RNA sequence: GCUGCAGUUAAAAAGCUCGUAGUUGGAUCUUGUGGAGGGUUCCCCGCCCCUUGCCUCUCGGCGCCGGCCCGAAGCGUUUACUUUGAAAAAAU
RNA sequence: UUUUCGGAACUGAGGCCAUGAUUAAGAGGGACGGCCGGGGGCAUUCGUAUUGCGCCGCUAGAGGUGAAAUUCUUGGACCGGCGCAAGACGGACCAGAGCGAAAGCAUUUGCCAAGAAUGUUUUCAUUAAUCAAGAACGAAAGUCGGAGGUUCGAAGACGAUCAGAUACCGUCGUAGUUCCGACCAUAAACGAUGCCGACUGGCGAUGCGGCGGCGUUAUUCCCAUGACCCGCCGGGCAGCUUC
């Protein structure tokens, strides 16, 4: 069965990029989706997006630029440390010069390099490069 | 599908030939309408999709027959859709 | 797909965006009530009720007209039965397959598809008693299970 | 073996299976007759068997498969038997089963909802074959021997309804019941002129003239307490289709059994032209019919001035045939509609009412 | 082989189905204008509807010509997580 | 000594709150409708054929092989005809077609209980996925106790072949092969390929249910419905093609 929705979300994106196609549909919608989107969307990644209303969780359609080399998921929430989140970075990015690390900490969902300015730990979301 | 159909503005001809489950908002393909039969007059509704063999107020033995899709109905005066 | 066969059909209903009542229905919530009273004397179970008034009057979904779903409409009149729908219907189809095997004992596919019913029955009983509308001291018996029904 | 699994559960068991397609449509009669046959026992066969005595009945029309085809000869015979043997039995207790409760014995059927309006089923049940004895009437070639052999029936539709009136419980005779003496009406409107001086001009002292024959000897009497007495009560409906049309039969009768002028009285009282211009084409029959013996019964008085302002109007075009209802699919270049043409074919007259067309031109 | 392996044919998917413990489990319930540091909207004060969410005492200092105000306390449904204090032999 | 007044608690009438139920899953269960299939159990019924027996006809061979021989036959084999009996099996139609958890499932008709997909503006409302322990079913061969015994045939007795032939080829034949009641738990038990869920090209067919449409054909005179023809949507066993 369905066991989590983000999952779906990111792969759905990353088979359509490579194929070149100019949009996506994503389904279902989720609180968690629209805010890791608004994250890619903020630093160039993707295009604008527009959100249907069906009184069953809704969908999305999402507008692609053929910026995006990868988006994806670390099933286990793991939760990290401001000490730890250089092992992370060496781990799951291609340079030091670009791409992001995303993480859930209790002053929002962020950009591992806000978690830095704000001096916060979190739980491992995703990445995109 | 081309590599560039948008996705928000299926036209009505697209929308129209898909399952009612797999349409962009989900709608219904069954209706309600008005029947009417010879000796007595009294109008009723039915539902297109009836499982009941269904009697008038007319007391006539059979408005229409259940069946494994839309009903039948036994050459009623009408089978008019309601609008809404 | 389903709980004990292969198979994944897809067929169900799919209800309208609009919510609302239309302006052509000429009845009332008081009066929606009252047929579903007196259908309720004849011993129609609530899946029964809303097929009656689909096919032969105009309400579509009686909880768009009353704000209520038609179980809750009986209960609060003491209507309702004790034992619900669904498990009256699988303790009923139980008892059917025990009356063939008892002259047919060479009938193993019977034998089979009445363990699937049984375990079906034992996964649906533990849901209900955890919800508190059945006692914590049910239980389902294969000499009892004539008696639930009469 | 028992009783009440005769007369509850061996019934409904049965009598649910009315239109599915899994039914077999002769055994829907045949079981219900056997329930009516098996009725030699006492607390039953003297009394509430009379449910099936109905449901039977109701059961004979459905034979015949949709309701725009007629009824074979070969069934029609138990109809006219069936309806008899019912009301014969409500001669011999003052007691009601299949409505409200008098006397509790082994039934409570009364548990239906305004248990009252199920006794009106005895008033639908022979006004639906009513209705289908003109269905038989309509098709058979009038040029032959068949279409006079279907005529003597026509006597024994009238000795039915004619006994809704010695025995009758509704409410006495006015609440709605009154129906059925519209329905005795619409078997005596048209009846003409020789037949309407049978006790007037042919011998009318020979009869005899016991309480047994006044009520016969009553005849065209009976064309006018029917006109005036029930008014009030169908001012009831304010259905403009229903209400209008009774007065345009109503004129038919002094034409032809009184003197011409009784006729335009209760014509030109009533003013019903613009009002039947908004009513529906088996409306507007009546009037058109009617109309025209206005003329005729002018000519018939030698009065030629009124009798050619009357006819004029049928005149002014050849649409007679068509006021008929069996006009030609093609008679010219004009004729173009098909899908309201077999509508019409199913909303005309019979043949032996019609007035002869030789004759009308000629007057 | 957690990061990080493999199971059509090289070694390897129980003959097939049910099922208790174990592991895993769909959507949903409060936001933008104004000021400081910084920018050309967002992180601290105070606000559309609630800003410690409430509350009114009494043993106990404050502000002023008794009464009314502002720091404790009852405490915010219970935990994981995260950030910060305290407290932990020396040698290595 | 008694009130007052504070603390604890059983309990009655009464007006206030917008007085209190999130949705309805392209998750799951249950009802309902018309169909669909070599799916299962019990009874019933038909068809030739193969072997045996009775009676009639005619004359010298018949069987079997690469070639032979064992075997059968003038109280008559093989061949032709008519009729009877018993036990096993369901040809052709039969297909990259259908049904079942798998093993497996094909003459007629009736009876009993079960099921997938589809249709649905029915109903409950998270009831779910995968699984140590534990449990049901499980080809053929094999073991124990009853009944039957047509055909075929491990072991065995013989004829050939050959250096030998305890084999391949031929004639005969025990156990078994069929039914009833208990056991047994294995297979190249195979798609040599766990189950649940999401996404990513094109094309023509095929079985089931539903939806739409111009004609042809059948029954009654239309209508409805069956056989054909042109499209669409679910979910099924498969095929061709592509950097």
């Amino acid at each position: 069965v369905r066991m989590n929705v983000l999952a779906d979300a990111l792969k759905s994106i990353n088979n359509a990029e490579k194929r070149g196609k100019r949009q996506v549909l994503i389904r279902p919608c989720s609180k968690v989706i629209v805010r890791f989107l608004t994250v890619m969307m903020k630093h160039g990644y993707i295009g604008e997006f527009e959100i249907i209303d069906d009184h069953r969780a809704g969908k999305i359609v999402v507008n692609l630029t053929g910026r995006l080399n990868k988006c994806g998921v670390i099933s286990p929430r793991f939760d990290v440390q401001l000490k730890d989140l250089e092992k992370w970075q060496n781990n799951l990015l291609p340079s030091r010069q670009f791409g992001f690390i995303v993480l859930t900490t209790s002053a929002g969902i962020m950009d591992h390099e806000e978690a830095r300015r704000k001096h916060t730990g979190g739980k491992i979301l995703g990445f995109f490069f | 599908m081309p590599l560039a159909k948008d996705l928000l503005h299926p036209s009505p001809e697209e929308e129209k030939r898909k399952h009612k489950k797999k349409r962009l908002v989900q709608s219904p393909n069954s209706y309600f309408m008005d029947v009417k039969c010879p000796g007595c007059y009294k109008i009723t509704t039915v539902f297109s999709h009836a499982q009941t063999v269904v009697l008038c107020v007319g007391c006539s033995t059979v408005l229409c027959q259940p069946t494994g899709g839309k009903a039948r109905l036994t050459e009623g005066c009408s089978f008019r859709r309601k609008q809404h | 797909g389903r709980m004990h066969a292969p198979g994944k059909g897809l067929s169900q209903s799919a209800l309208p965006y609009r919510r609302s009542v239309p302006t052509w229905l000429k009845l009332t919530s008081d009066d929606v009530k009252e047929q579903i009273y007196k259908l309720a004397k004849k011993g129609l179970t609530p899946s029964q009720i809303g097929v009656i008034l689909r096919d032969s009057h105009g309400v579509a979904q009686v909880r768009f007209v009353t704000g209520n779903k038609i179980l809750r409409i009986l209960k609060s009149k003491g209507l309702a039965p004790d034992l619900p729908e669904d498990l009256y219907h699988l303790i009923k189809k139980a008892v059917a397959v025990r009356k063939h095997l008892e002259r047919n004992r060479k009938d193993k596919d019977a034998k089979f598809r009445l363990i699937l019913i049984e375990s079906r029955i034992h996964r649906l009983a533990r849901y209900y008693k955890t919800k508190r509308v059945l006692p914590p001291n049910w239980k389902y018996e294969s000499s009892t299970a004539s008696a639930l029904v009469a | 073996e028992i009783t009440h699994a005769v007369v509850i559960k061996k019934l409904n068991e049965i009598l649910q299976a009315r239109g599915k397609k899994g039914t077999d449509r002769a055994a829907q009669i045949e079981l219900l007759q056997l329930l009516v046959q098996i009725a030699s026992e006492n607390n039953l066969g003297e009394g509430v068997i009379v449910k099936i005595k109905f449901n039977i009945i109701a059961s004979l029309y459905d034979y015949n498969p949709n309701l725009a085809t007629y009824m074979k000869p070969e069934m029609w015979q138990k109809c006219l038997d069936c309806i008899n043997e019912l009301m014969d039995i409500l001669f011999a207790n003052p007691n009601i089963f299949v409505g409200e409760n008098i006397l509790e014995e082994s039934e409570n059927l009364q548990n239906v909802d305004q248990p009252l309006r199920v006794r009106g089923c005895i008033l639908t049940l022979v006004e639906r074959m009513d209705e289908e004895f003109t269905k038989i009437m309509q098709n058979t070639d009038p040029h032959s021997q068949e279409y006079v052999e279907h005529l003597k029936d026509e006597a024994q539709v009238c000795a039915i309804i004619e006994r809704v009136q010695r025995y009758l419980e509704e409410k006495g005779t006015t609440e709605e019941i009154c129906r059925v003496y519209l329905r005795r009406i619409l078997h005596t409107y048209y009846k003409f002129d020789y037949k309407a001086h049978q006790r007037q001009l042919t011998p009318p002292e020979g009869s005899s003239k016991s309480e047994q024959d006044q009520a016969e000897n009553e005849g065209e009497d009976s064309a006018v307490l029917m006109e005036r007495l029930c008014k009030y009560i169908y001012a009831k409906d304010r259905t403009d289709r229903i209400r209008t049309c009774a007065i345009l039969c109503h004129i038919y009768h002094h034409a032809l059994h009184s003197r011409w002028y009784q006729a335009r009285d209760l014509m030109l009282m009533s003013h019903l032209q613009d009002n039947i211009q908004h009513a529906d084409p088996p409306v507007q029959i009546l009037y058109n019919r009617t109309m025209v013996q206005l003329g005729i019964c002018a000519f018939r008085q030698g009065l030629t001035k009124d009798a050619h302002n009357a006819l004029l109007d049928i005149q002014s075009s050849g649409r007679a045939k068509e006021l008929l209802g069996q006009g030609l699919l093609l008679r010219s270049l004009q004729e173009r509609n098909q899908e309201q043409e077999k509508v019409e074919r199913r909303r005309q007259v019979p043949f032996h009412l019609h007035i002869n067309l030789e004759l009308l031109e000629c007057v």
